[PDB]
């Protein structure tokens, strides 16, 4: 799915 | 920022700290940004895409600490939140990862320059420093994998720009990195941007002038061998920046 780290700040999927 | 140095806002006076106010009234840190003109902060679309409601956001200038006040700091609302309409996200890569925030105080005023608040220059068209150039990154992001809280004190580090050729190698990012992106890393993989640093500046001295060369966008892990930080190549987005400001 959604990765961790840079790119995924402030995401439901984080 | 993994490794690097604790810093202070007068050393990074264009740096913007962007928070979100949640249902319930708690405030969490979202991402960094750069002040490119008194009324405009530039950041990354991925920071806002899941919560595109501009009244949620608080922008600080002149702030050195995450949860403490800094003398001379100024607080702003977002008058206009502009996300890039062709933004998309793949398994790792983010595309057109650029956003503009028009800021105003509650009095309706834009930024006022000071020792701790200044604009950063945009680059000229398709003009970036050569690969191997040392550039700085700044942010309140994670210092270690095991962090569950962001650091209180602002941080900076220095990384080197990496050629598109090198960054497209199979053990790097293959074809997932594009010519609209810039890679930068530590030759020893000891220092890097990390989660929470997104949207913040990659600043290079270009023709003797501090220039916003990149915006923290993506990367696999943080300070991971053969996995550079990937940055929005600001020099490509000048027409988009000019037409929206």
């Amino acid at each position: 799915g959604x990765a961790l780290g840079r790119g995924c700040e402030n995401h439901r999927c984080l | 920022i993994i490794g690097g140095e604790f810093t202070t806002i007068e050393n990074q006076p264009w740096f913007a700290a962007i928070y979100r106010r949640h249902r319930g009234g708690s405030v969490t840190y979202v991402c960094g940004g750069s002040l490119i003109s008194p009324c405009w902060v530039i950041s990354a679309t991925h920071c806002f895409i899941d919560y595109p409601k501009k009244e949620d956001y608080i922008v600080y200038l002149g702030r050195s600490r995450l949860n403490s006040n800094t003398q001379g700091e100024m607080k702003f609302e977002v008058e206009n939140l502009i996300l890039h309409k062709d933004y998309s996200a793949d398994t790792l890569a983010h595309h057109n990862d650029i956003a503009l925030l028009k800021i105003r105080s509650k009095e309706g005023r834009c930024a006022q320059p000071s020792r701790t608040i200044q604009t950063i220059a945009l680059p000229s068209m398709y003009n970036d420093p050569q690969f191997g150039t040392s550039c700085e990154i700044t942010g309140f992001g994670k210092e270690q994998s095991t962090d569950y809280l962001y650091p209180e004190q602002l941080k900076m580090t220095v990384v080197k720009l990496i050629s598109h050729r090198e960054c497209q190698q199979p053990h790097y990012y293959g074809s997932e990195v594009t010519t609209k992106m810039l890679c930068a890393a530590d030759p020893q993989w000891k220092t890097d941007s990390c989660q929470g640093d997104s949207g913040g500046p990659l600043v290079c001295s270009l023709q003797g002038r501090m220039t916003l060369t990149g915006i923290v966008s993506w990367g696999r892990g943080c300070a991971l061998k053969d996995k550079p930080g990937v940055y929005t190549r600001v020099s490509h987005f000048l027409p988009w920046i000019r037409s929206h400001t």
